[PDB]
RNA sequence: UAAUCGAUAAACCCCGAUAGACCUUACCAACCCUUGCCAAUUCAGCCUAUAUACCGCCAUCUUCAGCAAACCCUAAAAAGGAACAAUAGUAAGCACAAUCAUAGCACAUAAAAACGUUAGGUCAAGGUGUAGCUUAUGGGUUGGAAAGAAAUGGGCUACA
């Protein structure tokens, strides 16, 4: 299979070149990042799984790797675990368990995790067995539980993985306006058919303000303005703020809701770093995932179903 | 033969099997060269008919129908009213008949 | 060959249909007029109903025209419910995929 | 009697001009 | 268990083309659309006789190519013209493929009283998507 | 090629509104990149955008004879880019149209709409009756 | 009633119909026509009998995890074939899973869900194997049907 990776290289660079001459670009610093527009220009399939769009790519990525030639011409393995059936693994076996034992006679959270199952196949072209597995990450925890050598800990660095976590709710920098030289911000809250945007000026008489009437007159329903009275009635502000407020789609406890987000989202620019994550655990920044579920065909009400009969 | 493909779009339309470009979807049909007011304004067909009978009502309606009518040439729109005329004088009697005069 | 007799049939009242449509439309428009005088309706009457009845519109039926199918048409397609599905599911319908949400 | 010729791909001038190859409308051929 | 326009698994060495091997609920998911035309968009007209006409001319495809044809054949509609592309097996000598093609041409530009374009890519044997 | 020029005072197009359905979102995006890709080497100063997708579902049977419980449904969704042209001469449009329409991808469809510069009718400039 | 057919445990019962005043229509009643749609045919045409001959489309177990070639072992093999400080199992394939869609995540829903099972459904979507009909089980025109003693399935509207 090795003379395809061969010619298949070759013939992946004169199409190449063949491909930057027509789409006029230098030869030279054409990229993956630029193989990617071209096709996707020149054979525009809209198709919903990626892998089946149009693709020229490194043979490397395209083909799996192989497993190299395991013996010599006259019959005779290289390698003296062959006949385990799984070299691969159990070479990292027999070298792990030597590094445990050269650890022995010498000895006298940041976000690293041990390979996957499917990455430790990939580093050593082998399939394999979850007790494989569990069996060697299990020894690695044996080397990590003595002291630590320099080429011991390169080795325990190979099979080491670095993981990233995120969280803060995104702080936007203020904006202060040129009319009164006044600051203000302005929050969109989404909730179910409705959005709404609300800006909120930090010198307020208290006035709220809701679509160019007032807030009490449009949300005759008490509820509702208890829902708007949540962020403010939480960081204190009640009547600190004046808000402007735009809000569309849906019905009115919606319109409540989505103004509660909004709200609540441009009150974080006038609020302080720790009351923010308050904010967050009482859940007011977040949104509501929630949402009306489609009736499916041949039942009633998306879980209701048509009365079944026995007989 | 063929030089191109150019060419042979070429060929095509001098020929008229391909479409002009770009198109306008009146291509091919001149409707007569008929203009607005031979459509709208049908004045013209009316003059044979009793001007004060409800006749009028009823053809002033058929040519208020017409003159809005996208689907109709001049000639069909004609042939509508003049069947009228043809079956409105075709039966003289009754006209007489029921209470009004007509001519 | 029409896939059917049924289909003979309603070809032939689609004909007919087309021939008298301005008998028709002419001699409804007194018949549907309150400012004519009655006596021309009842002989209009007499007259619509004189003329033969496999040429009114109502007595055309939409059929499948592949399958013959008086029932499961749909009207974009004129096709019925199963040639359709037949047709969308090897993919030669264009446009038309299979629905998720 | 059996024909095997192989694609024009094989006599294309690395530097030769696309437009030339492919002027109009065109089914895509893999052999050109 | 839907049985549409599927293909079932044998013993396990039929031979199978890409196409017939991506069952119904696929469709613009990894299979493309085999036919294309503007008929069945918002605000569009006459979809049904593009339609008629398409499966007339997969009926005539196979009709007028004996035991040559490949795969499905592939239909597009480009402002009036027809451009037909078939996926051809090669069996024939050439002579009877041009014979065919210039007939073909010919005979369906004056029955759907619109220019026809005709291409013919030969192919050794059927692809092979999977088993085999 | 024959240019020829006659005295007349060619046409004026404020706005040029070309809207482009399809079904495959690719084709419209690169066809986007090639009529704004024209219109860049035309001197005709467009903008493009993107209206909302159209998704028409409906529902069929799942069997030949009964099981009514059984459905299928199927779906056709139509996707649009509007390319809306500035300050437009007449030949300019029919040239940049021509060439745009010419090129049309077989699954798409296109509808302009033009809105043209009169300044006023002759019966009613300045005289009253 | 002179006056359709089909479904009819779960898997029938606002079911084929997202649909019968004529039409549809297959039904009954009278009348009529015999190379009687087509380029040609001792040929057409048949909603006639076979769903226990079938392809098509589906139901169902089923949101169930298994099916299956190619091999290998068993002081014999009808069949079986794992234990992970592992004791004879290896295996690409199809299932599940994964990814797609519901316009960004995530979950949810949608979809999908093999092999078989129920001789489950349908020769009335269409097409066919076997049989029958051919001045008729074929093709037309005109009318006529779908009444309630009840018995029951599902709905709608109430009982404030
Ligand atoms: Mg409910
Ligand atoms: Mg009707
Ligand atoms: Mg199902
Ligand atoms: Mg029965
Ligand atoms: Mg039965
Ligand atoms: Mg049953
Ligand atoms: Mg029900
Ligand atoms: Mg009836
Ligand atoms: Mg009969
Ligand atoms: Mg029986
Ligand atoms: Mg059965
Ligand atoms: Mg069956
Ligand atoms: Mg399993
Ligand atoms: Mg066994
Ligand atoms: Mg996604
Ligand atoms: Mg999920
Ligand atoms: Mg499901
Ligand atoms: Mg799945
Ligand atoms: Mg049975
Ligand atoms: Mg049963
Ligand atoms: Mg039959
Ligand atoms: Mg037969
Ligand atoms: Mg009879
Ligand atoms: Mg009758
Ligand atoms: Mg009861
Ligand atoms: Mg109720």
């Amino acid at each position: 299979t090795v003379d395809f990776i061969k010619k298949q290289i070759e013939e992946f660079n004169i199409g190449k070149r063949h491909l930057a001459n027509m789409m006029g670009e230098d030869p030279e610093t054409f990229t993956q990042e630029d193989i990617d527009r071209a096709i996707a220009y020149l054979f525009p399939s809209g198709l919903f799984e990626k892998r089946a769009r149009p693709i020229m790519k490194h043979p490397e990525e395209i083909f799996p790797k192989q497993r190299a030639i395991q013996w010599g011409e006259d019959g005779r393995p290289f390698h003296f675990l062959f006949y385990t059936g799984k070299q691969s693994y159990y070479s990292l076996m027999h070298d792990t368990y030597g590094k445990l034992l050269d650890v022995e006679k010498h000895h006298n959270p940041i976000g690293s995790r041990w390979l996957i199952k499917e990455e430790l196949e990939e580093m050593l072209v082998e399939k394999l067995s979850d007790q494989d597995y569990a069996q060697f990450i299990r020894l690695l925890e044996r080397l990590s539980a003595l002291p630590c050598g320099a080429t011991e800990e390169d080795f325990v660095n190979r099979f080491r993985r670095s993981i990233p976590x995120x969280x803060x709710x995104x702080x936007x920098x203020x904006x202060x306006x040129x009319x009164x030289g006044m600051a203000f911000s302005r929050g969109e809250g989404k909730r179910k058919t409705a959005k709404a945007e609300v800006v909120v000026y930090g010198q307020g008489s208290g006035r709220i303000d809701v679509n160019g009437v007032d807030y009490l007159l449009y949300f005759p329903v008490t509820q509702d303005r208890e829902q708007l009275m949540f962020p403010l009635h939480f960081l204190d502000r009640l009547g600190k703020h004046d808000m402007t407020c735009a809000v569309s789609g849906g019905g009115r406890s919606a319109q409540a809701g989505a103004v509660r987000l909004a709200m609540a989202r441009a009150l974080c620019s006038f609020v302080t770093e720790d009351e923010v994550e308050w904010m967050r655990q009482a859940g007011l920044l977040t949104a509501d995932p929630r949402v009306r579920e489609r009736k499916k065909p041949g039942q009633e009400g998306a879980r209701r179903k048509f009365t079944w009969k026995k007989r | 033969p063929f030089q191109n493909g150019f060419e042979e779009m070429i060929q095509w339309t001098k020929e008229g099997k391909l479409w002009e470009f770009p198109i306008n979807n009146e291509a091919g049909f001149d409707d007569d060269g008929s203009e607005f007011h031979e459509h709208i304004f049908l004045d013209k067909y009316l003059q044979d008919f009793p001007k004060q009978g409800p006749i009028r009502h009823f053809m002033e309606l058929v040519t208020c129908g017409l003159s809005k009518n996208p689907y109709l040439s001049v000639k069909q729109k004609v042939e509508h009213i003049e069947w009228f005329r043809n079956y409105f004088n075709e039966k003289r009697v009754i006209l007489k008949e029921s209470g009004i005069q007509l001519n | 060959y029409y896939v059917d007799w049924k289909m003979l049939r309603d070809v032939k009242r689609r004909k007919m249909a087309y021939e008298y449509a301005d008998e028709r439309l002419r001699i409804n428009s007194l018949r549907k007029n309150t400012i004519l005088p009655k006596d021309l309706q009842e002989v209009a009457d007499e007259e619509i109903a004189s003329l033969p009845r496999d040429s009114c519109p109502v007595r055309i039926r939409n059929r499948c025209v592949m399958t013959s199918r008086p029932r499961g048409v749909k009207r974009r397609w004129r096709l019925s419910r199963i040639v359709f599905r037949h047709l969308a599911d090897h993919g030669q319908l264009s446009g038309v995929q299979r629905a998720m949400w | 009697r059996r024909k095997a010729l192989p694609p024009r791909t094989e006599k294309m001038a690395v530097d030769q001009d696309w437009p030339s190859v492919y002027p109009v409308a065109a089914p895509f051929k893999p052999s050109a | 268990k839907n049985r549409a326009a599927r293909v079932r698994v044998s013993k396990g060495d039929k031979p199978v083309t890409y196409e017939e091997a991506h069952a119904p609920h696929y469709i613009a998911h990894r299979k493309g659309w085999l036919s294309l035309h503007t008929g069945n968009l918002d605000g569009e007209d006459h979809a049904a006789e593009r339609t008629v006409e398409d499966v007339f001319l997969r009926k005539f495809m196979l009709g007028t190519f004996p035991g040559c044809l490949a795969d499905q054949l592939v239909l597009k509609r480009r402002a009036n013209q027809l451009e037909i592309c078939a996926l051809v097996l090669r069996q024939l000598p050439p002579h009877k493929f041009y014979f065919l093609v210039g007939y073909s041409e010919t005979l369906l530009s004056h029955f759907y009283k619109c220019p026809v374009h005709l291409h013919l890519q030969t192919v050794p044997s059927k692809v092979v998507y999977k088993y085999i | 090629p024959e240019i020829t020029i006659s005295d007349e005072p060619d046409t004026l197009y404020k706005r040029l509104s070309v809207l482009v359905k399809g079904h495959d979102k690719a084709v419209l995006d690169s066809y986007e990149y090639f009529a704004v890709l024209a219109a860049k080497e035309l001197g005709i100063s467009i903008k493009v955008h993107e209206p909302p997708r159209k998704i028409e579902r409906f529902t069929l049977l799942k069997s030949v004879h009964i099981f009514k419980k059984h459905r299928v449904q199927y779906e056709m969704r139509t996707l649009y880019r509007c390319l809306e042209l500035e300050h437009l001469t007449g030949s300019t449009a029919d040239v940049y149209l021509e060439y745009i329409q010419r090129n049309l991808p077989e699954g798409v469809a296109m509808e302009v709409t033009k809105t043209k510069l009169e300044q006023l009718p002759e019966h009613i400039r300045k005289p009253i009756w």
